[PDB]
């Protein structure tokens, strides 16, 4: 249910 | 939480979200204590049980937020870790005793309306505080029930803290000075408790002399979610503030 | 320092919706 967060977080 | 209320802006603003980046979920509640330190549980981290082993590179930590599954532009904060810190005592084979690690972040957050560090309790602080009747508050974006679902929002509830007998003739589990449980009796009609996601978030008190917030407890284990003739446990913070000081100490 | 003095709360003397509750059991 999670919204994607700045993939550079990850 | 069960029976709670939805959390006003920066009401917690030390709360914290673990966050597992793959795939991408709640994995528990956590406090800010510092710029560059978080406390949660360490079964947050630790459970061989469930074959649960965490490293530094498994996670993130989310600080600043209010909803659970948005991304807060502008708002939260998300963070690498550096270095995970479990208690070497820390019992997962038999009760949970001494359930606490520290995270130590990669770089220290920057502070605002919506993120800022919890203080941790001295003797006099837990001496006059950690009195049956007295009551904490514990926050989390855990499940609304046992079995709504999960919140949309950070959750709060405020409950009294219950005599050590008490606690104790209400579990099979073996209660240690380095827990204390909270919760209503059935007698008392008024429910609460954390549930399923909110593990490793705070239990804190607002002291009365110096008017600051204390993070007394970390939501660490229950049976059930607001059974009656339960109640949650909590790790006592203060009881382990010696190893706390120690870690953050030396590294 | 200025751990547990909340920027939106206590920083401004606003009190939330709650804490009351827990102040008034502390007796
Ligand atoms: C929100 C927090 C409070 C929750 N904490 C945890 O769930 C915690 C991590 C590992 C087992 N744990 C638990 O809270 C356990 N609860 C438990 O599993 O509750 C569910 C249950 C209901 C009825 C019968 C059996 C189980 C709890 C416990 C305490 C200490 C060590 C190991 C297990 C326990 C089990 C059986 C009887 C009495 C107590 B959450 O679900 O992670």
């Amino acid at each position: 249910d999670f919204e994607e967060i700045p993939e550079e977080y990850l | 939480i069960v029976e709670g209320s939805d959390a006003e802006i920066g009401m917690s603003p030390w709360q914290v979200m673990l966050f597992r980046k793959s795939p991408q979920e709640l994995l528990c509640g956590a406090s800010l204590i510092s710029d560059r330190w978080v406390l949660t549980a360490a079964h947050c981290l630790l459970y061989p049980p469930w074959d649960k082993n965490f490293t530094e590179n498994d996670l993130l930590v989310r600080i600043g937020k209010h909803s659970r599954t948005r991304y807060e532009r502008n708002i939260e904060k998300i963070s690498m870790l550096e270095k995970i810190y479990i208690h070497p005592r820390y019992n997962w084979r038999e009760n949970l005793d001494r359930d606490i690690a520290l995270m130590k972040l990669k770089k220290p957050v920057a502070f605002s309306d919506y993120i800022h560090p919890v203080c941790l309790p001295d003797r006099e602080t837990a001496a006059s505080l950690l009195q049956a009747g007295y009551k904490g508050r514990v926050t989390g974006w855990g499940n609304l029930k046992e079995t709504k679902g999960q919140p949309s929002v950070l959750q709060v509830v405020n409950l009294p803290i219950v005599e050590r007998p008490v606690c104790k003739d209400s579990t099979r589990i073996r209660i240690t000075d380095n827990m204390f449980c909270a919760g209503y009796k059935p007698d008392e009609g008024k429910r609460g408790d954390a549930c399923e996601g909110d593990s490793g978030g705070p239990f804190v008190m607002k002291s009365p002399f110096n008017n600051r917030w204390y993070q007394m407890g970390i939501v660490s284990w229950g049976e059930g979610c607001d059974r009656d003739g339960k109640y949650g446990f909590y790790t006592h913070v203060f009881r382990l503030k010696k190893w706390i000081q120690k870690v953050i100490d030396q590294f | 320092a200025d751990c547990g003095l909340r920027p939106l709360f206590e920083k401004k003397s606003l009190e939330d919706k709650t804490e009351r509750e827990l102040l008034e059991s502390y007796i």
